[PDB]
């Protein structure tokens, strides 16, 4: 599943499925108070919906959202780069 | 008071109070294209070049319309042998007058012609243009593109459908949907492309911050100190350096092997070479405007001219007495000038051994130089006593412009690609930024540490300045801060540090990106 | 069916060349 | 004391405390043009003016020398709205030709980004369900091909800085292909990007030797219908 992300690409058609139900949990949480495939999507979900989330509250209503954090590239996020380089 | 002096003194003077270029640029557009189009707009090529031969023989210009009919004769020596031997009054060329060419197209496609010959009208667009609005009639129809295995053409041929009479007319469409297997608007498009464009126009800044840039580094080991000047061909394919050793080195930026003309050199693998002659010390390289010559300047006093598709020395210039300092090509690569110890400025054609202007009135030695965009015109700073930049007319020769207010040793100038400001650099860390027309200063930049600033260089649309420096690192800065939305100078933009590498040369691509090179001292 | 398993197997196959064809800068292995 | 904050945000350090909103980081001129051009382009009214209109927002896009602090806005809309639209071919078709307009731009540094762009195309060649009688399909299929037209662009010009683009691309093209479960509009999409992305010698090399099989499980019984 780690080594396929060398190999392989994969389609964005069951991303809004993952964040709608990663919603609905997180909601009903706050209110209380093939193989391969299978297993590469239970590996990813949480981290497809956080990424989805973030990217529909960009652009609500198609209008670039002037309150939300901008886009902008740190150092952290390039050395988790690099070690997945050094990985493959 | 100077006013008062310059009052008096002007007081007391008496001073009162063709087709061959519209078609490569199609032909450049439609092979930059996606493939699913060129089926399409290919169908263009044909008719554009005949009409277009046509009107030469018509204005008696039988010249070019030879060299036209032989240049574009290999491109269809394959299908039109027939027609372009005819053509080389018959009846076809009165039918081809009488009855206007059809040219079916889709609309997005159409559109996208429309708009591209609109953003290209005075580079070729306004001939293309006037022919087809002449002689050609682009039946637009909304289906989509059609290829022999396209969808259209596959769906039309399984279900057995008939022609189309706007597509039934020296390939045809015909021929890929025959079973052997609306009109035009052009100038009420072109006024409609026009309006619509204007309604995209970006007309200001507030607020916000600068730009973001990148930077590719090439760093050269095992020099001992000997690399003198540094200098990177137009098209960032080759780099020359010049020494303490009297040779300057040549390499290509991607590793390839080196070309040479001469039959000896046939196949030769090598990606460096070595340009010998010199007597000194070599203390300036430029490229002309692919490079094919190189010019050299030494502490012997020559300079010197090299083919670089053979590698040897064509000229030799003798018109300097001592060392000369820096040498460079002018905006188009004819005219140059050079420059040195005798404080004199000399301007060069490279068709003549003497040179064509000498410009004197420095009282020191001259240490940087500079071209105006336009070609005309000539920048020089002269150090010591005398710390001042002087603009130069190359058509008198004679002064223009003073340029008063360094105070440390003068680095570097660059002008920017408007022809309205001009930057210096010393060794004091500063950056003069001046208005050239009104002949004042604009404002200063601070920052860099002290050593010198060798290199400077502007962005395609002169909003933006890099500069590297012997403090090892790279700035960028901002020309004009944005509007209020309601050590170092807040006008800086980013700063990059080197790995003990002090900057020698720092250039802009056509993108958000850059290019610098240095020599690595690991001591 | 059965057809997974030789479909499976080409796949196999045709991924084991497919392995070897590219270079490190994307070009043809033309060796 | 005038130098900005958000400029220690854009050197990355990792001391930074503050995060920079959109509003202090891009003009209000480009958020308006970015909002007009999202405006244009999104209409599907019929009429002629609106056709003109969202033309020349594309021509702006492709055209325009000032656009480099909205190209990873550009990149993350285009992701968006594929994800979220899968069930319109319009949009779709809008969002293809506006990925196409922004590789063209030459002002544009854009090899960073070459696999971001990669992935929503990919999703318009081989997504098993494209929109919700002839025009559906004709739609479909000239989408299809224009997505991989698109792709083959995007492999030739990127594929240098982005080492293992190529195998990959092709490596799922093939895994989609070698598949008889799959229906045929996804095997047609496959071979084209298998085409678009390996070249003559990844069909020479891994798709001819297979055909002999390919023909007889799978093309048999769909020419039998």
């Amino acid at each position: 599943a780690k080594r396929s992300f060398h190999t392989l690409f994969y389609t964005l058609e069951h991303d809004r499925t993952a964040m709608l139900e990663q919603q609905q949990l997180e909601e009903s949480e706050k209110q209380l108070q093939d193989e391969a495939y299978k297993i590469w999507k239970q590996v990813t979900k949480k981290d497809r919906a956080l990424i989805a989330k973030e990217r529909y509250q960009l652009f609500a209503n198609n209008k670039l959202n002037v309150e939300e954090p901008a886009l902008l590239r740190t150092k952290a996020g390039m050395r988790r780069f690099l070690k997945s380089r050094r990985e493959a | 008071n100077l006013n008062q002096i310059v009052t008096d003194y002007l007081k007391k003077k008496g001073f009162t109070r063709k087709y061959l270029k519209a078609f490569l640029l199609l032909k450049n557009w439609i092979d930059n294209n996606l493939d699913i189009y060129k089926f399409e707009l290919r169908k263009l090529l044909w008719p554009v070049f005949v009409y277009s031969y046509l009107e030469l023989v018509s204005q008696g210009y039988v010249d070019d319309a030879k060299h036209l009919l032989e240049t574009l004769r290999s491109h269809f020596e394959a299908v039109h042998q027939d027609q372009l031997a005819l053509l080389d009054e018959n009846h076809t060329t009165r039918l081809y007058r009488e009855n206007k060419y059809r040219i079916p197209l889709n609309q997005s496609l159409s559109g996208n012609l429309f708009h591209f010959l609109e953003r290209e009208a005075d580079n070729g667009g306004a001939t293309i243009i006037y022919i087809l609005q002449t002689h050609c009639s682009v039946e637009t129809s909304a289906r989509g593109p059609i290829e022999p295995y396209s969808f259209e053409a596959i769906y039309r041929r399984a279900r057995n459908l008939d022609l189309d009479e706007a597509d039934a007319h020296g390939v045809t469409n015909r021929d890929v949907l025959d079973t052997s297997a609306r009109a035009r608007d052009v100038v009420m498009e072109m006024q409609k492309v026009r309006e619509n464009r204007d309604r995209f126009v970006i007309e200001g800044r507030t607020g916000g911050i600068g730009i973001p840039v990148s930077a590719c580094m090439f760093t050269f080991h095992n020099t001992l100190g000997t690399v003198s000047c540094m200098d990177f061909s137009n098209d960032h394919k080759l780099v020359a350096v010049g020494t303490m050793d009297s040779y300057i080195r040549v390499w290509s930026l991607d590793g390839k092997p080196l070309k040479s003309a001469l039959e000896n050199e046939k196949n030769l693998k090598v990606n460096n070479r070595k340009l010998i002659g010199h007597s000194g010390p070599v203390y300036g390289v430029s490229f002309s405007d692919s490079s094919k010559l190189l010019l050299s300047c030494s502490a012997d006093g020559q300079i010197r001219l090299w083919s670089l598709e053979i590698w040897a020395c064509l000229c030799i210039y003798k018109a300097h007495d001592g060392p000369v300092f820096r040498v460079l090509w002018g905006p188009h690569g004819h005219y140059f000038a050079s420059a040195g110890w005798d404080k004199t400025v000399r301007v060069f054609t490279q068709d003549h051994a003497s040179a064509v202007r000498i410009m004197v009135g420095h009282d020191t030695s001259i240490s940087a130089l500079a071209w105006h965009p336009n070609g005309t015109y000539v920048f020089s700073a002269s150090d010591e006593m005398d710390k001042s930049i002087r603009m130069w007319s190359v058509i008198t020769g004679n002064c223009v412009r003073i340029f008063t207010g360094h105070t440390h040793y003068i680095t570097a100038l660059e002008c920017a690609h408007n022809g309205k400001i001009l930057a210096s650099a010393d060794t004091g860390g500063n950056i003069f930024i001046w208005d050239i027309e009104k002949g004042t200063l604009i404002k200063k930049c601070r920052g860099h540490g002290k050593g010198g600033i060798p290199s400077l260089s502007f962005s395609a649309e002169s909003n933006v300045l890099v500069s590297g420096g012997l403090d090892c690192t790279v700035r960028v800065w901002d020309i004009e801060l944005p509007a209020d939305p309601n050590q170092i100078t807040p006008d800086q933009i980013s700063a990059f540090a080197t790995k003990k590498t002090p900057v020698l040369k720092v250039r802009f691509t056509r993108m958000n990106l850059i290019v610098a090179g240095g020599c690595y001292d690991p001591e | 069916d059965h057809r997974r398993a030789l479909f499976a197997d080409l796949f196999r196959r045709a991924d084991e060349r497919l392995n070897l064809l590219f270079d490190e800068r994307g070009e043809y292995n033309l060796s | 004391p005038g130098a900005n904050p958000a400029l220690a945000a854009l050197a990355g350090n990792d001391n930074v405390s503050f995060r920079p909103s959109v509003k202090h980081v891009i003009s209000k001129e480009l958020i308006l043009y970015f909002d007009k051009i999202q405006a244009a382009i999104l209409d599907d009214d019929p009429d002629e003016e609106k056709m003109r209109l969202r033309q020349a927002a594309l021509e702006s896009v492709r055209s325009d020398p000032g656009l480099h602090q909205l190209l990873p806005y550009f990149v993350n809309f285009i992701t968006n709205q594929v994800t979220h639209h899968l069930d319109d071919l319009f949009i779709l078709r809008q969002m293809m030709e506006l990925a196409e307009a922004v590789v063209q731009n030459p002002t544009l540094f854009i090899d960073p980004y070459a696999s971001a762009l990669a992935a929503p195309v990919l999703t318009c060649l081989m997504s098993r369900k494209l929109g919700k009688i002839d025009s559906t399909l004709r739609e479909q299929y000239s989408l299809r091909e224009l997505a991989a037209s698109l792709l083959s662009m995007i492999a030739r010009k990127y594929g240098a800085s982005n080492a293992l683009l190529r195998p990959k691309l092709t490596r799922t093209c093939l895994k989609h292909f070698l598949d008889p479960t799959r229906p045929p509009a996804v095997l047609f999409g496959a071979i084209s990007g298998v085409a678009a992305s390996g070249g003559p010698e990844a069909v020479r090399v891994l798709v001819l030797p297979n055909l002999k099989t390919f023909d007889s499980a799978v093309l048999q019984p769909l020419r039998e219908k």
